[PDB]
Parts: structure tokens; C-alpha cells; sequence
């Protein structure tokens, strides 16, 4: 059936906060995404330099 | 040919490496005309079958990893399962060209 | 100097017909009891694949060789069907007809129907039913086949809409397997001898048991089909229940069919000669077309009307060809007009006999059905022997019978069965 | 013969009010499928793009609510070719709400939730329904004058605050099935949900 | 007891057929949507039949018979 | 491990109850020609009954043991087994239902809410009528349940 | 006849008696469950996400 | 609580009914006796074009301003046609709806029908054509119907794939201006007061004062068509001529199909209190689906039986329903299974006028036979005063009337109509 | 619906015996419809490649 279909574990890649799943997302989300923004930002302000 | 051809020929097996991502014998081969129309007139189950070994094996050689010892495939279990339909796509282009010929 | 045609039944059952012509060209034929009757349905549709098929590959020759070597010499090759049975030919010089007969006998002994050139000829299938139906005759006599018979005469020539893309080639051995046997063949040669073909036979055909499986007997059903379609022309073909092949009656019914018109003798003439023209001539003013249809078969036969009429005029077209019917079949009729119906029937079949491809479609008919062969004069002499009474009961068999109707055009003015 | 594929996010649940504003905003966007006959003229622009471009055999938008959770988007099934296109068009749709919602759209929207609302509890049956789930969820029965009080509350600048709260640069979930190579990458599709203009 | 439709019970919407000329604001469940088929194969312009000269003949007499072949063209006759 | 358990009871809630055995509770509500409906959804389940407003008393009783008299047979349990490995072969037909289900899995992966309300095809296979027991035990409680006219 | 729980919304819409109060078809007997196989052995626990850990404890 | 239904009959031949219950939203239908029954060979499929040709241009509004207006006010426009009649909706929130009134009064009334918006409408129509058709219920009763029927009521709801690309405006306006006439059309509204739609039919609706064209008067002529598809289900409908809508006998019928079975009650149900669901599944071990059928009309009815059965054990599903027919045809029956159907017969009857669409869709039916109210509660009196012999005597009638039959999938364990 | 195309050039008639060798080049390329049943395998190049 399709509902056999089940989703494996990613918890080896996955990121700390979003571990649990009795936790709500909406969060932390936040935060991940200012951090990899944040990465990008000091990568556009080097090459802009 | 007895005894060491064989071991050689697994050793060989072994150390080419193919089998450690999966793949058969046969899916290694390059494709042409004629291995192109030999996948053509594959049945759906073994075509099915190939492409998701291919495809299983550019995802494990995108991470540059191989798969477990238990799962690399075995020399004896090794099927041949395109080379007859080649082998008749290769006859009757010969046949084609030795008729051109005349 | 056409000397006489040699005949041999084998003890398998297997037919061998020769005749020594001499000729330039040499014609060679295997007819096989394999047609449109013989589906159930479960494999509607492989009578028309595997006829469309005999150019695939074989156990011995492939494709290439096949289609190369045939267009190589110069022969032909042709696969010609009806419901009840299939033929084979090829046609070539008699220098090469020997290695031809080669190719044939791998067409029908030994394919080896790979699975991919059969999904490639199914398109050959749709594209073939096309061009096939693009006459309107095409499906009204089918629609007509359809509802005149229950069972195993209901089948059609032409693969339906759904069973295309659905055969497969297990269902082309299966019907190989058992029709093809060896008691239901003839093979018939016109510029060969005896001893080639009887070695060819002894080669290619001498393997399978020989009765294969009989059929469902063709049940007669009747009833109706109007198919609304919006031509110029409305055709509606009326039939009924008619005495089949070897029947005492099938004479009377082929003297009905051409006393009540089967085809016009001048080209761009009036029919004077024809009792339905006469009367859709002196009803109508408008184009027309009317005959009598006559199709008999093993176990079955079909006697009727067909007539080619205006959209709004179809009523008075119907209705004066059946009155004229009705009014043969009281018994009003004269002599001369059935001696010039016995003249038009004994002609017809000599100048259907004067081809070779005629003269061969002949003798494999006679061999599948009969199996003895019979000259022409002997059925020029049973012909002589119809009298005008067994035309009046074959005219009252049609008037008294359950008729089936197939109708196609602009049926706003079209009657139905019980209105007529 | 055909694909489907529907994209979500976040949707806050039961009991938190600005759910009738994300309906307001599935009322913008609506639904087709290829039987309705309206033409080039629906009011809806992704429709309109669709049946102008040929793209669609149906889309449908959703809000789904569970206890303090819930999955917001749309749904379309459509031939392969289209795929792609279509995404980017849903995508902008999205974006044209976080962003340049005007006033006559969202009294459009108004006046079809109103429509949906109470043409939805006609019959016994779906009252009964609404009666037991209400029950189930607000812990009370929300009357129809405080559902329009609600959609009365909706104007511009909140609904463009809203739909950017819930769709603007979120990561979606997206569930695909047919013929799907021309659906793109997590990537493009997760690109596609915010505005490098804003 | 009138509306013809809904005096069948289970066959009130396999009567009647309801299109939607402005489609409203609740969706009708099962939308539904045409796979995308093929198409029939062109054929040339046939002969009309405009006179009573060119219909003669064109009435069927004997039973169908169809013939293909390798390199003649596919034929029927009558 | 009882993933399908709501869907099974919601299978057999109309199969017999212990007053009213099998078909012939199904017998009464035609009898007078009431309208018996039911839905499950990953929260809710429902059991809504058509009827006429001169029959409210009778259709209540019924109500009443479907939600707490069910009658769970192993025979019933066995053929109600199939008919939903059939609707589920069924189901898996209806393409935008496939796509609702993985939609629900991707987005709620590792949490209750990704599971199907008709489970994986092994737990129909394998489940038991003690874990039905418990299943209705737990959940069928009457602070859960709204009765709504 | 009347009512079906469908259409996204979670709403009881309306639908033909066919499919509202025949939801299971007449298809006689079902067919096969296929299983699905992977590339790696994954861990695909659908409780608790598996394992947390960090070494040997 | 609302107060009575109110009756205006215009000396234009307009019926007008209102009902003011203060809704939060109002429904204003026209119902126009201008289905597919009006008609002929010539111009088929108008109807299905007149469908869908509700959101063209008009004089007073154009597509894109019925489109946006109906839209902006997030109203909503439908049209139901049936084989007899046809009903234009407009539903929307009360303050609006008399804007609403007008472009459904434009629709109903003036039509431009330009000949390029009718040429992009063609694909549009065959498009939903093809989505009715996607299930086989619809196909085998539209072929049901053009099997019984000869004339007027063969005519589908669907137009027939050759007229595709061939009707033209001339035909529209022609079908408009013949049967969109003010004495065959009812105004109904619920939701609004009774002055508001006097008004409205006093401003434009008043151009059209004749009773039309009529007097198409369909015909029974029976028979059967068998469409092989290949399905591993097979439909089959029979049935017979039945009494029109206007007679007690219509009651009988309807009180006769309530009590072999109408359908489901219970989900995934065994249908105990059907009997021909008990003798099928005393019968076969294997899924099945057996009704009854019962459309009548205002001129003929037909009444029968229809069945969903396996491919190979049709043949003991349609045999053992017909059997049971013939059983309760002889006053084999049971006085609790008729007050039972009864009591299912009320329980639907209040059931469907139960939600507005229903109770507007009956009482535009009313207003468009009768001109005038029938309460519930005289339906139900009038259902409480059949008696058994009634039923008895319609089952009689059925029994032994010439069948329709349509069967549809692998029929070949289907029996023919000779072998019921 | 589709299109018919005639191109030709000037011959010879019927007393020149050339002719013969042009029905010759005429059976080197020869016809080709859509209902025939050799396929790919024709001889003749142009029906091969039609």
C-alpha cells in the first residue's frame, strides 16, 4: 500500500533543536535560518570587500 | 583454467569495483546502438531493476561511499542478464552489414 | 494443355492441391480454418495482429531476411482473411518459388513472435482499422455481424479500440498452437508439381495433432444497431437467417441475390435488370444505390437488403426494396428473369475463377470446405439445376425470418424493424 | 498520464483567530479544475494564468488544522510539462500576498468565505457536523455572527502581515507523484518562497 | 412528488448533468481531470457520392473480406 | 503497533452489537429507512445517523451501543480484515489521497500524526482482538465524546 | 447516498452513493502488499526518531 | 419561522414562486422546459452547448463582467439540465442578489451567441464529456436510454463526438428562441421577497409570450446494446416501460423500487432488506452491486433493474434478480417489507428537500408540471395510500413488457435478453 | 488535412526502348504507403527512410 511508506530516521544529519519530535518546530527555526544567513552575509561582505 | 583462472577471475571480480557499488556486470557496459537497442528490448522487471541499481549507484558514488560488504554483489550470484539480447541485436547487425556487402 | 489438377489428402489430414500450368509465374497458397470465428472473449483481436504479424521474425528466417529476400527476387507475399478462414500467398518466378515457399512455411510453422515487434505493430493495428473504416461498408457489415450472431461469428475482422495495446504474444501461440494444426490446412500450388510440394509438406508442415478447437456454433441473435454519424448518405443493411455453404439452398439464395440485384453489369448504367432498382428507380429521384447481400458461411447464413439512400429519403428507399421483396416472394416473378439471374450467377463465378489469384482463393476454399475439389462445370450443372419454386422459398425464408438491421447516417427518417 | 503534487507549511491549528484570515487567503487563490466554465475571466490569477497557458488540469488550496498544528497550501495535478511553471506561478501567487495584497482582493475573499461559511451548513448534516467538531475543538460552537465579526476584522495590512508570518521564506513540504522529474530540486522550490525584492 | 431527478435515489446525478458556468466559493468534491490521451491518425479527403452514376456498386453484395500484405497496399473488398 | 485500531472498530461498529446481533441492527435502521454514516479522521471519529425527527428516540438507543456495546467477532474480525486490505488497494487508487497520506508523512516524520488513520498493510494482517479491546477501553471514554443532534 | 468526510477542508461534502457508503470496491480479492526495499539498511523507526545517544554509556 | 409559499401566474405564461424566510444568503433559479428532449436528428448536442454557454457575452453584460460580477460578490451560477428540463441558479448573499437576479436574467433571457466564443467553447465541451463519461454508470445509462427510447428521449445529455465542431450559433439562437418562451419558465425564490421578482419579471420577461414548439412524444422500442470493453466488472441495466409522473402508478413504481432495494442505507452495508441483494447473495460468494431503476417522466417511465457483477458470474447475478422480480411479481411478498419501503420512500423524499437546493429543485419541478404547492405532508399521504396490489401489478407490468438492455464489460457469461 | 506533391520531368513515350530501363529505375525506388507490412526492412531506401 502507500501507506506503507514510511519516512526513515534522519536524526544523524538533523539539527540540534529540531531532535525531538514532542517538540513544536516554529521555535528555533528562526535561529537556523539567522545562522545560515548569517553565513552568507559574511561571505557576501568578504567577496564584497 | 582450472584452478587459479577462476580465483583470479574473483580476484579480478573483486578488485575491478563495480560490485561494491551494486552494480552487475552488465550494467557497466557503455552504451552503443546496439546496447542501446538491447535495453530496449529488455522486459520491464529487469529493466526496472537496472535502472534503479544505476541510479543507487550515482547516489553512492555522489557521496563517494560504497555499500556494505554483506550487500556487494557476489561474483556467482552475478546474473548475465542483458548479453543474450545483445548478443541477438549483434547478430542481426551483422547480418545487415554482410548483406550490404553483396 | 492445363492438363488437370492433381488432389492429395495426407493422413494427418493435411490438404496438398496442385495444378501443372506451366507458366512464367507461380502462385502458391496455405489456407488455414483460423479466422475471426475462432476467438472467445478473452483474445479478441489476434486474428488481426498475427495476420498483420506474418511479416515479423521466425524459428529460421529473421525480418530482414524475410522482407529482403522476398522484395530481392521480386515476389509478393499476401495475407488475405475473412471470418472464417486465413490464406498465405506468394507469388514469384518459378526459378525462385521453391526457396519462397521456404519463407512462407517459417510464417506459418515456426514464429517466434518476440514480444517487441509486437508491441511494435500494435500502432500498424490502429492505423490499419483506420484506413479500413474509412468505408462506411466496413462497419455497417460489421455492426451487422455484430448483432446478427451471438457467439463466434459476433467476433470482428477489425481488433476493437481496447483490446489494442492489450495482446500479447502468448495469445498469438496460443492461436498458432490451435488453429494452426495440420487438418486444417490446404496447401494449394498453380506452376509447380506434386512431388515439391508433398516434399515441402513432408519438411515444414507434418507436426501438430490436427483437430485443434471447433467454435461455438454461431447462435443467431438479431436485432438492431443505429449508428448516428452525420454523412450525406444514410446505409442500413436488413438481414436474415439464410442456409449455409454445401446447403441445397445456398444455390437459390445466390439466383435470389442476383435476380434482386448484385452489381451493376454497365458502368454508369440504370439497372434495368434489377427488381429493387426498378422500384427505388420508379419511387425516388434523388441518388441511390440498392442490392441484395448474400454472405454464407460454414454452419450460417446472412440473405438482405443494402441500400445506399438519401438522409431524408431513407424510409421510401427501405420500404420500396422490401415490398419488392415481398412481392418476389408471393410469387411474382417470371422465368426469364431467373434464366438471366442463373446467366449473371454463372458468370460471375467464371470470371471470379479466371486469375490465378481467383482460381486459387477457389480451390482452397473448395479444399477447406468440401475437401474434394470439383471442376467448374460441375458447379455451372448444380447452378442449371435451381427452379424458380426453391426462389420463392428462399424469398419467404427472408420475409418470414427474424431480421437483423445496421443502420449509419442521418437516421431522422430511418424506420426501425418493427415499422417495416 | 498525470502528476500531482501539493506544497505545504505551517498552519497554527484550532484555537488561534488568524486562521479565518488564511482562509481569506485560500478564497484569493481558490480552486479550478478543467470543467469549470468561466474562461479566461476568473477572477483568481493563478486560474487565469492557467487556463491562458494551458497548465492545469485542477489545483486546490487547503488549510488543515489539528490541535495546535496544522498543514497550509495547495495541490494541483497537472501533466508533466506544466510542472515547473506551475510551481513558480503558485509561488508568486504566495508572494503576492506577503507582499502587494490590495483591498478589492481581500473583499473578494471576504465575500467567498462569507458564501463558503454559511452555504457549507445547509442541511442537517453538515450542521450536525460542525455541532460535534466544534464541540471536539473550540471547546464551544462558534456561531456564524461571530464568524462574521471575524472576516469583518480582515483589511489589507493585517492579511499581508499574516500570509508573510506563515509563507514568507518558510521551508515548505512538499509530496509528489506521477511524472515528477520536471518538479524541481528542495532547493528552487524552498527559493521560490520568498521575493529577492521583497 | 416531482424533480425527476432526486425520484431516483441513487440515480439522480447519473440523469441529470450539472455544469457550473460561475464556479462558487465551496468546491465540488471529486474534481476530476481527462488524462491526457491520443490522438486518431489523418487520413486524406474521400470520394462524396453526388450522382446516381458514381453510387452504383457502392451497395455491398458479398461478405467482407480484408487483404495486407508486405509491399502491396492493405485492401478491402465487398 | 495498533496503528489501524480506530479504523478497524470503525469497520466493525456496524457489523453486531451484543443486543442486537449482526445484520439484523442493520435490519432496524432500514427498517425505518434511516441513513447511517461514519468517518475517521488522524483526531476524530464520527458515527452520524439520517433519520426523521418522529424516530429521535429509537436511533438514540442504537447510537448507544455502537459507541459502547460492539459485539467484536473473530469471523467478522477475519472478513473485515479483507475488505479493508481491499479498500486500502482501493484507496491507493485514488492518486490525490496517496499524495495527502506522504504529504502528512514528510511533514510530521517521526511523530504521531504521520501514520495513516488506516495504518500499514502488516498491522491489518497481524492485529489481534485484545488490542481492539484496549483500543476502545482507552479512547472510547464518555468526557471524549459529543453528542451532537 | 448523501454526505462523504473529504475535500482538504475536513469537511462532510457531498458525493455519489457509490462511493460515500461504498467505500471499498468490488474488486474481489486484494493482490499483493510490494515491499519496499532501500539503497543502505535505514533505520526507518517510526517511534521517537530512532536513538540520541553519543557513545557508550 | 418563515410563512407560506407564495404563487404569481403572469398572463405571460411566467410562474413565479417566492418564499421569504430571511436566509443569510438567497437562491433565485429559472427552470425552463428546454432539455435535450426538444430535439431532432439534426441539431443534437444544442443543449449540451446551451449548458455551457452561461458565462458568454449577453446585451447588459459581457463574459468578463458576469464573470467578475458574480466572482466580486463571491455569488455562484450553475445550470442542471436533465433529459426534460433545464435550471439556471444564482445563489448569493442576500444584499447583493439582485444584482445577481439580472445577469441570470440576461443569461435566461437575451443571449448574443457570437460565433467565436461558441467555436472556443466546442473543446470545452468535449473536455466534459469526457469527464462524464470517466465512470461507466453514466455511459451504460446514456446508452440505456438511447436503446429504449426512439425518438426524444434517446437524445444525450452529452453531445455526440461528430457534432463536436459542428454546432453553430444559428442552432442556438434557433433553440433558444423555440423553447426559451415565458409560458414554460418558472421564476423561484427563495431568500427574497415576492415583490422583487414580480418586479424582475415584469421589467424582462416579457418577449416571449407563446407556449413554444412541443409535442416531441418519445417512443418505446426496446432492444439491447453490448458494449465489450474488457472490464473485469460488468454493468448491466434492464428495463421496461413504466408509468409517467402524474398517475398513482408512478407511486407504485416508486414504492416497488424501495422494495427490491434503491440503493445503500448503511456504509459498506449488506443490504439485508433489499431483496435483490438477498437472492444474489444467497446466490454468489463474490462482491456484487444490484438496484433498481426508476426515471420517470412526464410522457414514459422506465423501470428496471441494475446490476454490478464479477466478468464470469454475471450471468447467476442478473438471473437471480430477475428471478426475483418474477417472485415478488407473483405476490410473493411480505406487508412489513412494503410499509418498510414506504417508510425508506418518505425517510429519502424528506431527506432531499431537506437542504435549499433541494427543496428549490422540487419546487421548480412543481411549478414547472403543476403551477401550483404540493406540501410534504400530501407526498406522504399520497405515498401511505398504495396498496399491495398496486405494487403487485406494477411488478406485473414490468414483468412482461419488452426489455431494454444495456450491458457494458467482459459479457461473455452475460446472457441475451431471449435468455431472461 | 495533408498534402499531395506531383513532381515530374520530361520522358520519352513509347517507341523509344529506354523507357524500359526507366521502369527499371522506377523499380529500384517503387511506392510506399502506411498500410504495408515489410516496415524498416524495404529495400527500397526511400520507403526505408519515409
Amino acid at each position: 500500500s502507500h501507506t506503507d511508506v514510511k519516512v526513515p530516521d534522519f536524526s544523524d544529519y538533523r539539527r540540534a533543536e529540531v531532535l525531538d519530535s514532542t517538540k513544536s518546530s516554529k521555535e528555533s527555526s528562526e535561529a537556523r535560518k539567522g545562522f545560515s544567513y548569517l553565513v552568507t552575509a559574511t561571505t557576501t561582505v568578504g567577496v564584497a570587500y | 583454467s582450472s584452478k587459479w583462472l577462476d580465483g583470479f577471475r574473483k580476484w579480478y571480480y573483486n578488485a575491478a569495483g563495480f560490485n561494491k557499488l551494486g552494480l552487475m556486470r552488465d550494467d557497466t557496459l557503455h552504451e552503443t546502438e546496439d546496447v542501446k537497442e538491447a535495453i530496449r528490448r529488455l522486459p520491464e522487471d529487469l529493466y526496472n531493476d537496472r535502472m534503479f541499481r544505476i541510479k543507487r549507484a550515482l547516489d553512492l558514488t555522489m557521496r563517494h561511499q560504497i555499500l556494505p560488504k554483506d550487500q556487494w554483489t557476489k561474483y556467482e550470484e552475478d546474473k548475465f542478464y542483458l548479453e543474450p539480447y545483445l548478443k541477438e541485436v549483434i547478430r542481426e547487425r551483422k547480418e545487415r552489414e554482410e548483406w550490404a556487402k553483396k | 494443355q492445363p492438363q488437370d489438377l492433381e488432389f492429395t489428402k495426407l493422413p494427418n489430414g493435411l490438404v496438398i492441391a496442385s495444378l501443372e500450368n506451366y507458366a512464367p509465374l507461380s502462385r502458391i497458397g496455405l489456407f488455414v480454418k483460423a479466422g475471426s470465428r475462432y476467438e472467445d472473449s478473452n483474445n479478441l483481436g489476434t486474428s488481426h495482429l498475427l495476420r498483420l504479424a506474418s511479416s515479423l521474425t521466425t524459428k529460421g528466417a529473421s525480418s530482414f531476411k524475410i522482407t529482403r529476400g522476398i522484395e530481392a527476387v521480386g515476389g509478393k507475399l499476401s495475407v488475405t482473411a475473412t471470418r472464417e478462414n486465413m490464406a498465405y500467398t506468394v507469388e514469384g518466378i518459378r526459378s525462385d518459388i521453391e526457396i519462397l515457399m521456404e519463407f512462407l512455411l517459417n510464417v506459418t510453422t515456426a514464429p517466434e513472435f518476440r514480444r517487441w515487434e509486437v508491441a511494435a505493430l500494435r500502432s500498424q493495428l490502429k492505423i490499419d482499422k483506420a484506413v479500413a473504416f474509412q468505408n462506411s461498408q466496413t462497419r455497417i457489415i460489421e455492426n451487422l455481424h455484430d448483432v446478427a450472431y451471438k457467439n463466434a461469428l459476433a467476433n470482428p475482422l477489425y481488433c476493437p479500440d481496447y483490446r489494442m495495446g492489450k495482446i500479447t504474444s502468448e495469445e498469438l501461440h496460443y492461436f498458432v498452437q490451435n488453429h494452426f494444426t495440420s487438418a486444417r490446412m490446404a496447401l494449394v500450388g498453380l506452376g509447380v508439381s506434386h512431388s515439391v510440394l508433398k516434399q515441402v509438406a513432408e519438411q515444414f508442415l507434418n507436426m501438430r495433432g490436427g483437430l485443434g478447437l471447433a467454435g461455438a456454433k454461431a447462435k443467431y441473435r438479431g436485432g438492431e444497431i443505429r449508428e448516428q454519424n452525420g454523412d450525406n448518405l444514410v446505409h442500413a443493411a436488413i438481414v436474415a437467417e439464410s442456409a449455409a455453404i454445401g446447403n441445397a439452398e445456398a444455390n437459390a439464395f445466390s439466383v435470389l441475390q442476383h435476380l434482386l440485384g448484385a452489381g451493376p453489369h454497365i458502368k454508369r448504367g440504370n439497372n434495368t435488370t434489377s427488381l429493387l432498382s426498378q422500384s427505388v428507380a420508379k419511387g425516388s429521384h434523388q441518388p441511390f444505390d440498392v442490392s441484395a447481400f448474400n454472405a454464407s458461411y460454414s454452419d450460417s447464413g446472412l440473405f438482405g437488403i443494402y441500400t445506399i439512400s438519401q438522409a431524408a429519403a431513407a424510409g421510401e428507399v427501405i420500404n420500396a426494396a422490401y415490398n419488392q421483396v415481398k412481392a418476389v416472394a408471393q410469387g411474382n416473378l417470371s422465368s426469364a428473369d431467373v434464366q438471366a439471374a442463373k446467366n449473371k450467377l454463372k458468370a460471375g463465378y467464371l470470371m471470379s475463377v479466371e486469375t490465378s489469384e481467383g482460381f486459387l482463393s477457389e480451390i482452397g476454399s473448395q479444399a477447406l470446405a468440401a475437401g474434394s475439389y470439383m471442376p467448374p462445370s460441375t458447379v455451372l450443372q448444380q447452378i442449371d439445376s435451381v427452379a424458380d419454386a426453391d426462389v420463392v422459398k428462399a424469398a419467404k425464408k427472408f420475409v418470414s425470418g427474424k431480421k437483423s438491421m445496421a443502420a449509419s447516417g442521418n437516421l431522422g427518417h430511418t424506420p426501425f424493424l418493427d415499422e417495416l | 498520464p498525470l502528476a500531482h503534487v501539493a506544497i505545504a507549511v505551517e498552519g497554527p491549528g484550532w484555537a488561534n483567530p488568524d486562521n479565518v484570515t488564511l482562509q481569506v487567503a485560500n478564497a484569493i487563490i481558490g480552486h479550478y479544475d478543467c470543467t469549470y466554465g468561466g474562461g479566461v475571466h476568473l477572477s483568481s490569477p493563478l486560474a487565469s494564468v492557467a487556463v491562458a497557458n494551458k497548465l492545469c488540469q485542477s489545483f486546490q488550496t487547503f488549510n488543515i488544522s489539528y490541535s495546535d498544528t496544522g498543514l497550509l497550501g495547495a495541490h494541483f495535478v497537472c501533466d508533466a510539462m506544466s510542472i515547473d511553471d506551475m510551481v513558480f506561478f503558485l509561488q508568486g501567487q504566495w508572494m503576492r500576498l506577503c507582499t502587494s495584497a490590495t483591498e478589492s482582493e481581500v473583499t473578494r475573499g471576504k465575500n467567498i468565505l462569507r458564501n463558503a461559511l454559511v452555504s457549507h451548513l445547509d442541511g442537517t448534516t453538515p450542521v450536525c457536523e460542525d455541532i460535534g467538531r466544534s464541540l471536539l475543538t473550540y471547546g464551544r460552537r462558534i456561531p456564524l455572527a461571530e464568524w462574521e465579526s471575524r472576516i469583518q476584522e480582515v483589511d489589507a495590512q493585517m492579511l499581508r502581515d499574516i500570509c508573510s508570518k506563515y509563507f514568507y521564506d518558510q521551508c515548505p513540504a512538499v509530496a509528489g507523484y506521477g511524472p515528477i522529474e520536471q518538479l524541481p530540486d528542495y532547493n528552487r522550490i524552498r527559493s521560490g518562497m520568498f521575493w529577492l525584492r521583497f | 412528488m416531482l424533480s425527476v431527478a432526486a425520484r431516483s435515489g441513487p440515480f439522480a446525478p447519473v440523469l441529470s448533468a450539472t455544469s457550473r458556468g460561475v464556479a462558487g466559493a465551496l468546491r465540488p468534491l471529486l474534481q476530476g481531470a481527462v488524462p491526457a490521451a491520443s490522438e486518431p491518425p489523418v487520413l486524406d479527403v474521400k470520394r462524396p457520392f453526388l450522382c446516381r452514376e458514381s453510387l452504383s456498386g457502392q451497395a455491398a453484395a458479398r461478405p467482407l473480406v480484408a487483404t495486407v500484405g508486405l509491399n502491396v497496399p492493405a485492401s478491402v473488398r465487398f | 503497533k495498533n496503528n489501524g485500531a480506530g479504523y478497524f472498530l470503525e469497520h466493525l461498529a456496524f457489523k453486531g452489537t451484543k443486543n442486537r446481533p449482526g445484520n439484523a441492527l442493520e435490519k432496524e435502521v432500514e427498517s425505518i429507512g434511516a441513513h447511517l454514516n461514519a468517518y475517521s479522521t488522524r483526531e476524530h471519529t464520527a458515527y452520524l445517523i439520517k433519520a426523521l425527527s418522529k424516530d429521535l428516540p429509537k436511533v438514540v438507543e442504537l447510537l448507544a451501543d455502537i459507541v459502547q456495546n460492539s459485539s467484536l467477532e473473530d469471523s467478522q474480525i477475519e472478513k473485515e480484515r479483507d475488505v479493508i486490505l481491499r479498500e486500502m488497494q482501493e484507496n491507493d487508487a485514488s492518486m490525490q489521497n496517496v499524495v495527502f497520506d506522504y504529504l502528512h508523512a514528510t511533514a510530521f516524520q517521526g511523530t504521531p500524526l504521520a501514520q495513516a488513520v488506516e495504518g500499514p498493510s502488516e498491522n491489518v494482517r497481524r492485529l489481534s482482538r485484545t488490542d481492539l479491546t484496549d483500543y476502545l477501553n482507552r479512547h472510547y471514554k464518555a468526557p471524549r465524546m459529543v453528542l451532537a443532534a | 447516498m448523501y454526505y462523504k468526510f473529504s475535500s482538504f477542508t475536513q469537511k462532510l461534502a457531498g458525493a455519489w452513493a457509490s462511493e460515500a457508503y461504498t467505500p471499498q470496491g468490488l474488486k474481489p480479492v486484494s493482490t499483493e502488499a510490494p515491499p519496499i526495499i532501500f539503497a543502505t539498511p535505514t533505520k526507518l523507526t517510526s517511534s521517537v526518531t530512532a536513538y540520541d545517544y553519543s557513545g557508550k554509556n
